């Protein structure tokens, strides 16, 4: 879930 | 395929790339070395709960690993990857870019680490009952210490810690090894250019980190057996996903 939110976070 | 001059371009935009995501610069821990904690403040922190010391150690390494991240995506080529490839690259090289990391924040003149704002030596950690992972991890940063890295050279090496082509469950292994052979020619490169070869027999063998973060994960399941609660309600998220599973 949290790694996925980072990720996706731009 | 990459030319000479593309190398030099990835060498700058990895050390770029690390800067931007240093959680504390350089020259900010070497000016704090004289701030150390005393021995009442030693003995505070001895006199703190197993799980006080967990939950606050778990909070400081997910700060540090929020960071590592951003460098990831900063990483000239590491948001190409596909989304399985970028998860397992992290969940596998996370903790082994902050143990490398962790070497500039370790003052070897005195055997001290920065936590919570101050140096402390190893005794400050004994409350967390894992003296074996605490004495291996100091005693990992004294052995990095020793090679004087420059911030190049940390920028450099950590790129090549996290692009690892060897990492089981990848599924685009062949783009992972043509970014990690870039990777390599431009560390290569930078050495070679600042006469500075002779740190590449001084690096740890990658079985070094992977034995460090199975140790790490070992203390984690002993003490979670111990206090599940505290795992539960009180271990950030972020820090369950990557050595927990979840
Ligand atoms: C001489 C190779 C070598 C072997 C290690 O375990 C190391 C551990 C930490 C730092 C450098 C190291 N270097
Ligand atoms: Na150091």
């Amino acid at each position: 879930k949290i790694l996925h939110r980072l990720l996706q976070d731009s | 395929g990459a030319s000479l001059t593309e190398i030099e371009h990835l060498v700058q935009s990895v050390c770029k790339s690390y800067r931007e995501t240093c959680q504390l610069r350089l020259e900010d821990l070497l000016r704090q070395r004289s701030n150390i904690f005393s021995r009442e403040e030693v003995t505070g922190y001895q006199r703190k709960s197993m799980w006080e010391m967990w939950e606050r150690c778990a909070h400081h390494l997910t700060e540090a690993i929020q960071y590592v991240v951003e460098f990831a995506k900063r990483l000239s080529g590491f948001m190409e990857l596909c989304q399985n490839d970028q998860i397992v690259l992290l969940k596998a090289g996370a903790m082994e870019v902050v143990l490398v990391r962790m070497c500039r924040a370790y003052n070897a003149d005195n055997r001290t680490v920065f936590f919570e704002g101050k140096y402390g030596g190893m005794e400050l950690f004994r409350a967390l009952g894992c003296s074996e992972l605490i004495s291996s991890i100091f005693d990992f940063s004294h052995s990095l210490s020793a090679l004087h890295f420059s911030e190049d050279e940390i920028a450099l090496y950590t790129a090549l810690v996290l692009i690892n082509a060897h990492r089981p469950g990848l599924q685009e292994k062949r783009k992972v090894e043509q970014l990690q052979y870039n990777l390599e020619l431009a560390f290569h490169h930078h050495l070679c250019k600042t006469h500075r070869q002779s740190i590449l027999a001084k690096l740890p063998p990658k079985g070094k980190l992977r034995s460090l973060c199975s140790q790490h994960v070992e203390r984690l399941q002993i003490f979670q057996h111990l206090h599940p609660i505290v795992v539960q309600a009180a271990f950030p998220p972020l820090y369950k996903e990557l050595f927990s599973g979840g």
